[PDB]
RNA sequence: AAUUGAAGAGUUUGAUCAUGGCUCAGAUUGAACGCUGGCGGCAGGCCUAACACAUGCAAGUCGAACGGUAACAGGAAGAAGCUUGCUUCUUUGCUGACGAGUGGCGGACGGGUGAGUAAUGUCUGGGAAACUGCCUGAUGGAGGGGGAUAACUACUGGAAAC
RNA sequence: UAGCUAGUAGGUGGGGUAACGGCUCACCUAGGCGACGAUCCCUAGCUGGUCUGAGAGGAUGACCAGCCACACUGGAACUGAGACACGGUCCAGACUCCUACGGGAGGCAGCAGUGGGGAAUAUUGCACAAUGGGCGCAAGCCUGAUGCAGCCAUGCCGCGUGUAUGAAGAAGGCCUUCGGGUUGUAAAGUACUUUCAGCGGGGAGGAAGGGAGUAAAGUUAAUACCUUUGCUCAUUGACGUUACCCGCAGAAGAAGCACCGGCUAACUCCGUGCCAGCAGCCGCGGUAAUACGGAGGGUGCAAGCGUUAAUCGGAAUUACUG
RNA sequence: GCCCGGAUAGCUCAGUUGGUAGAGCAGGGGAUUGAAAAUCCCCGUGUCCUUGGUUCGAUUCCGAGUCCGGGCACCA
């Protein structure tokens, strides 16, 4: 009824949302312990969700809704969700770029997973609050004077760190941690990537660079898509300061990434995902799209490159048959050790024909006699 | 390409010494040389013509170490060469590096030389052989390069054949470690019990 | 025609083929008339025929259209032709 | 100095010699299948369907043949926010060059296959009635007129092909 | 397959061709081919060669090279020096594709590749660095020619898989006249070496040309420009972690297939029972099988070995030699 | 994708919503020959496709997976 009202995309998106809250143990144990943990989600049956991001980008939005609400109330299960969502909303969210709900995400998490630490480095935060934005105001009151005189318009501002990720860098930098400068960040937002070479020049021509501390990401991009220059300065009062360069639309693409302790599941010209076993063949599809197609199957499109019929088909990737119009299948199919059919009915199927083409005894006459 | 296995069982299968072994110490002390090779040794058979001339084709191939394709080449050259056909093929055989390096005394046994030469250990005319089958020709010195001069082996082996007979055909430096073909062997300076001619013969069927 | 070089020698092709149709079939005609003298028996008309058109002829041979041994060839068979009338 | 080359065997019979077939021992391959299986070098690799063909590439080049500039990099005349010095936006084949075109030469070579052909074939040998771009050697000309035509432009017929 | 053939054989003249010619037409003569095989049928590219063979022959024609023919099938011409043109044109046909259904597009027997057929034959690789080709005055651009690279033991050739020593003739394996004798100096142990493989380094040759500057000579009114000849200057590598050399560690990672009655090299020991199986031929197997299956032992070859197919050989078994 | 049918001595087949399985050939074993054929005797000589369920008891009935034989649907 949502499919009839609100079409295939919208109840392929309330089918996934549906799958990875997998309410199988959201209640079940009512603390939402299979919105937990996927426990193979609905199992390996996420692998026959659609895969439509939409899905994602709903699933992170609920769970960060959720989150929220999970600095209020049900107590303990502030804990299990909390831990569902460090170990895997956060980290989804990460490795697709939404790096604003990651950040959000981690930090509900952090301060009901480990409300001590949460506690301790959020009240460390606010005892040197002061030298720190007194030190990044006066780092980009000087960037803002010599680029404008320059020419060149942009966005400078300072940025908090967030809480999980002061928490992170404190063990991994132990004892070489520092409360000032490890917690400043200077962002430019320029207009274009021109611009955003230019501004790494002048900023370096008022700030000697540190050696082995400049790191071009917009050249090299990350995984999950993210962009920009990194240099860390020798500030004058920070023997470092850190600063982030980007443009606007790598800005948008790094907070809001896509925004912008069996089976093989094969795509098909439109998009109508079909299911055949592990080590099957292009013409194993075939037969199961139609045994005429599989009979009049000439020749095997994958992605638009031609493939060998021997070869078998990957999870995902797209097929295209090229066909005749007279049905004519090899006796060579019907052969396993060549590895032209994996499945039984394909070559069922096959037999078929050549019986067909072809066109007991004892019962029968027992039958008679009857 | 080798025979990996039992040395003095060829050679109590075909009856005489092949010299697959050093000779410090003697063959007919360590193997039982008289009786062929198996249960059935004592057995002693009554061997066909085509047979003895097998065994003898057998015998000289094990001698040089010359398998069997190797070793038809090496006849169907001589045949193509001028004169003695047999007499050629056993120059040849000779004239074969790995088994001028023993002859002179760099290796113990002809195994030894050829690996010898596989290992880049002996020069002709001042270059490096890695190939134990290359034709020596007239005038062709043969010497070990400094590095592989300071082995042990190459100094038993000189020994080795201090104690045994010298060829005529070559000349040879103990304390260099090198030496000289002279020319082409003749059939008198090798052994006469290599009956060439019933190889040639097999070669001929 | 897959080659843009083919196109061109296609289309140059027809063009050339339109051109040469043009001037061969006038000196067909121009022969002809020689030809249809001859078949009438007019010496004189004949002669003027072979005036007219044997320039014609050789500006083609020059040309490539016809080759020269075959522009020889109308002019003394022509000629022969007319010699044998008068 | 340049073919210095020629092996038999088993099997007809109670046994023999002979005729006589079948048959093995050799060399060989564009080979395949089987069991294996380290490497190198040099070679070879759809013999059958001259059966069907998706995709890319396999013949283009010449701007020093010619009008032209469809992208580009330079100058040249003008001006915008004028860092007192040129960044920049407009125009013009003026130039390095070049889309598309006309023209030239090349697409008749190179590459493929062996279907057809027992001779408008091939091989060898002889010929006479021939043409032969570029390359070539020689001997003489290259004067002076035309009208076209793409290209490019408007209005249009076609889904496109055109 | 014994008769065949009317443009058929020849002639005169016309026409045509680049050229001679029934090449084609008009008219005439009635021939021409043929049992030295015409005709018709089947098969076939042909040659240099290849294989085999003592030769003579026989078989054969992948690769490389020459010549011919063909380019989805059947035509046809056009352009051009040259084609009746693989990646040109025109038409028809069958076959795929596109189409707004009116009409279009297409042609891997180019190189890759895919399907199919098959017993069976490779990667949609890089490059023009060379050699050759195209164009240009050149630079240059194109070149699936070519050069190289990948895959497959398909072949040939080479090389390796350790070398020397080593009796307790160890153990285990198999036989066994029960003593051993065989595996077998084989292994282990000891010494010695490091091919290729692995790592790290170095490191040619295939590269001759071309480009700028110059100086001289050859041209011309002219020391300009252009061409020719010298010279320095930086250059030009797809293959390429190239060939090739060195150092490191350590036997380390590198033996298998057939055969073993006679032919035919190599033999002993079971189950069974004319069964299962073997087999190239003769023939083995009907309760003691050197022939079947295994084990050991051997023999042959060896990174191959066998089987099968195919040719010559042997087969003087088409004999020309003979 | 779905359904229906079939899967029993060596091998032909017989027996079914439930009572420990036969007919032919083949095979055995004896007499008998060297062994046979003939002749004469005597003899089932079986994983009912495997694994579970139902039952007082399963070849059969229900699953569950296999295998084969269909008959149906499917056009990326
Ligand atoms: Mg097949
Ligand atoms: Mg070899
Ligand atoms: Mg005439
Ligand atoms: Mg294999
Ligand atoms: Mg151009
Ligand atoms: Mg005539
Ligand atoms: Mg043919
Ligand atoms: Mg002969
Ligand atoms: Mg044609
Ligand atoms: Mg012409
Ligand atoms: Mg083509
Ligand atoms: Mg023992
Ligand atoms: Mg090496
Ligand atoms: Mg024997
Ligand atoms: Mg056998
Ligand atoms: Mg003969």
């Amino acid at each position: 009824v949502l499919r009839e009202s609100v079409g295939k995309s919208v109840v392929n998106l309330i089918h996934g949302v549906r799958d990875m809250a997998a309410i199988r143990q959201l209640k079940a144990t009512h603390t939402d312990s299979v919105s937990s943990e996927q426990v193979d989600n609905v199992r390996r049956m996420l692998l026959a969700m659609v895969d439509d991001f939409r899905c994602v980008v709903i699933k992170l939005a609920e769970r960060i809704a959720h989150l929220r609400e999970v600095k209020d109330a049900p107590e303990d299960e502030r804990v299990l969700a909390a831990k569902e969502c460090t170990n895997i909303y956060a980290p989804l969210a990460n490795r697709l770029g939404i790096g604003q709900l990651k950040w959000e995400l981690e930090d509900y998490c952090f301060r009901y997973l480990h409300p001590t630490e949460y506690k301790r480095i959020a009240k460390l935060l606010h005892e040197r609050r002061l030298d720190r934005e007194h030190y990044i105001e006066e780092f980009v009151g000087h960037l803002r004077a010599e680029m404008k005189a320059e020419g060149v318009k942009a966005e400078v501002y300072g940025r908090p760190k967030h809480i999980y990720s002061i928490w992170r860098k404190m063990q991994k930098k132990n004892l070489a941690f520092d409360e000032l400068f490890d917690v400043r960040a200077v962002r430019i937002v320029a207009e274009r990537l021109q611009d955003c070479y230019a501004a790494l020049g002048i900023v370096h021509t008022h700030y000697r660079h540190l050696p082995d501390e400049f790191d071009d990401y917009v050249a090299n991009p990350k995984p999950n898509g993210y962009q920009s220059i990194h240099t860390v300065v020798l500030g004058p009062g920070g023997k470092t300061v850190e600063i982030q360069i980007r443009t606007k639309q790598m800005h948008e693409d790094a907070e809001l990434g896509v925004a912008a302790e069996d089976r093989v599941y094969v795509f098909t010209p439109k998009g109508d995902v079909v299911d055949l076993p592990a080590g099957s063949t292009p013409l194993d599809f075939a037969y199961h799209i139609h045994s005429d197609v599989g009979h009049r199957c000439i020749g095997a499109k994958i992605g638009g490159r031609i493939v060998p019929f021997t070869y078998q088909l990957q999870m995902g990737d797209q097929i295209e048959i090229i066909t005749q119009k007279q049905p004519n299948p090899s006796r060579d199919w019907l052969n396993p050790n060549l590895g032209y059919v994996t499945t039984s009915r394909g070559r069922s199927k096959i037999h078929a024909w050549f019986r067909k083409q072809d066109r007991a005894a004892i019962g029968g006459g027992d039958i008679r006699l009857n | 390409a080798r025979y990996l296995g039992p040395k003095l069982k060829l050679s109590r299968r075909e009856g005489t010494d092949l010299f697959l072994k050093s000779g410090v110490r003697a063959i007919d002390t360590k193997c039982k040389i008289e009786q062929a090779p198996g249960q059935h040794g004592a057995r002693k058979p009554r061997l066909s013509d085509y047979g003895v001339q097998l065994r003898e084709k057998q015998k000289v191939r094990r001698i040089y170490g010359v398998l069997e394709r190797q070793f038809r080449n090496y006849y169907k050259e001589a045949a193509r060469l001028k004169g003695n056909t047999g007499e050629n093929l056993l120059a040849l055989l000779e004239g074969r590096l790995d088994n001028v390096v023993y002859r002179m005394g760099f290796g113990a046994t002809r195994a030894e030389a050829r690996q010898l030469v596989s290992h880049k250990a002996i020069m002709v005319n001042g270059r490096v052989v890695n190939i134990a089958s290359y034709q020596v020709s007239p005038n062709d010195v043969v010497s070990i390069r400094e590095k592989a001069k300071k082995q042990s082996r190459v100094k038993a082996a000189l020994e080795l054949a201090e104690q045994r007979e010298k060829p005529t055909w070559l000349e040879v430096d103990a304390g260099k470690m090198e030496g000289t073909f002279k020319r082409k062997p003749e059939r008198s300076d090798l052994s006469a019990d290599i009956n060439e001619h019933l190889i040639v013969e097999l070669y001929s069927k | 025609a897959n080659i843009k070089s083919a196109k061109k020698r296609a289309i140059q092709s027809e063009k050339a083929r339109k051109h040469n149709a043009s001037r061969r079939s006038m000196m067909r005609t121009f022969i002809k008339k020689v030809y249809a003298a001859i078949e009438a028996g007019d010496k004189a008309a004949a002669q003027k025929a072979f005036n007219e058109m044997q320039p014609i002829v050789d500006r083609q041979a020059a040309k490539g259209l016809i080759h020269k041994n075959k522009a020889a060839r109308h002019k003394a068979n022509l000629t022969a032709q007319i010699n044998k009338l008068a």
